[PDB]
């Protein structure tokens, strides 16, 4: 019964530009077992229609999922990803930095 | 170029709730094209790439029947394995199965794969000759002996060498303009000062396909070592991938550092400064 | 093409 903790990246599909439509991605990977809670946050609040890819896994059997939502970055809106898993001692929150 | 058809199967037991959850996805190279998820009234194989939504219902009915039966086999296997390990029926367990064939540059069969995993660890692995198995414990040795008595490795080899190769050619034809298309990375360097005397140079590679790529930081002169931060290659969400590599350099000494990007879509490697 | 069956373990 090996348990692996998830790796998280929060990023945009295209380079960000305020007032222009884009896609916000949360990439979760390297985790096991498969069940996982991933939410995209806008100014701390949960976005309500988030789509995710179909469960697949890497050569080491750990799973990966992409969670994405259309969004329009602004100078004032802060976006983040909240991930929780059986391996985490607390839910992990990663803020979106348009430079990473 | 080489190509491969791969399938990844996942089955998770639901104690006290009946049938286990079965999810299966198929890939041509780094392009998913099909998915089956048994969490429905009458679940069906569905297309997950545009070049697959022209196929007749005969194909989808055939794939739905094959996927449904494999889901039933995994339900038996999960029960069998929790018998081997003397595990209670109240715990949830995962059985993962991945297999696939790989073509060489000449378009012919070169390699086949098949592997089984239970609760995230290796369980039973088909060996490179596609004739023998490798077990990780006594419990997987019963599974190996059952397969050897039923000539199962011969059955899997026949699928990998014949069926998988024949249908990979068909898939590579229907999605010719995308699957055989190489997408070069679009590259640029950004500059982020850590302190008055240090700065970060981040080298971006955006919108490339396939996912295989190499980013390295080099410094003018020889014998140098760079402590490069390297992120896992990530999907852009549109079929291409992203990656970046960062290095910390002293302020004013930025021009002596260089980013080198290699990719199948690049006739020659590209070079970047800031 | 999905395999017709999966090995019995
Ligand atoms: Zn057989
Ligand atoms: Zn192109
Ligand atoms: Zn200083």
């Amino acid at each position: 019964m090996i348990q692996r903790t998830p790796k998280i990246q929060v990023y945009s599909r295209h380079p960000a530009e305020n007032g222009k439509s884009n896609f916000l991605n949360c990439y979760v990977s390297g985790f096991h077992p498969s069940d996982i809670e991933v939410d995209l946050l806008k100014n701390g609040e949960r976005i309500e229609k988030v789509e995710h890819s179909d469960l697949s896994f890497s050569k080491d059997w750990s799973f990966y999922l992409l969670y994405y939502t259309e969004f329009t970055p602004t100078e004032k809106d802060e976006y983040a990803c909240r991930v929780n898993h059986v391996t985490l001692s607390q839910p992990k929150i990663v803020k979106w930095d348009r430079d990473m | 170029g080489s190509h491969s058809l791969k399938y990844f199967h996942t089955s998770v037991s639901r104690p006290g709730r009946g049938e286990p959850r079965f999810i299966s996805v198929g890939y041509v190279d780094d392009t998913q094209f099909v998915r089956f998820d048994n969490d429905a009234a009458s679940p069906r194989m569905v297309p997950r790439a545009p070049w697959m939504e022209q196929e007749g219902s005969e194909y989808w009915d055939r794939e739905t029947r094959s996927a449904r039966d494999t889901a039933q086999i995994f339900r038996v296997n999960l029960r069998t394995l929790r018998g081997y390990y003397n595990q209670s029926e109240a715990g949830s367990h995962t059985l993962q199965w991945m297999h696939g064939c790989e073509l060489g540059p000449d378009g012919r069969f070169l390699r086949g794969y098949e592997q089984f995993a239970y609760d995230g660890k290796d369980y039973l692995t088909l060996n490179e000759d596609l004739r023998s198995w490798t077990a990780v414990d006594t419990a997987a040795q019963i599974s190996e002996q059952k397969s050897n008595d039923a000539s199962e490795a011969e059955h899997q080899r026949a699928y990998l060498e014949d069926t998988c190769v024949e249908w990979l050619h068909k898939y590579l034809e229907k999605g010719k303009e995308t699957l055989l298309h190489l997408e070069p990375p679009k590259t640029h360097v950004t500059h982020h000062p850590i302190s008055d005397h240090e700065a970060t140079l981040r080298c971006w590679a955006l919108g490339f396909y396939p996912a295989e790529i190499t980013l390295t930081w080099q410094q003018d002169g020889e014998g140098h070592t760079q402590d490069t931060e390297l992120v896992e290659t990530r999907p852009a969400g549109d079929g291409t991938f992203q990656k970046w590599a960062a290095v910390v350099v002293p302020s004013g000494e930025e021009q002596r550092y260089t980013c080198h990007v290699q990719h199948e879509g690049l006739p020659e490697p590209v070079t970047l400064r800031w | 093409r999905f395999p017709a069956k999966a090995p019995l373990l």
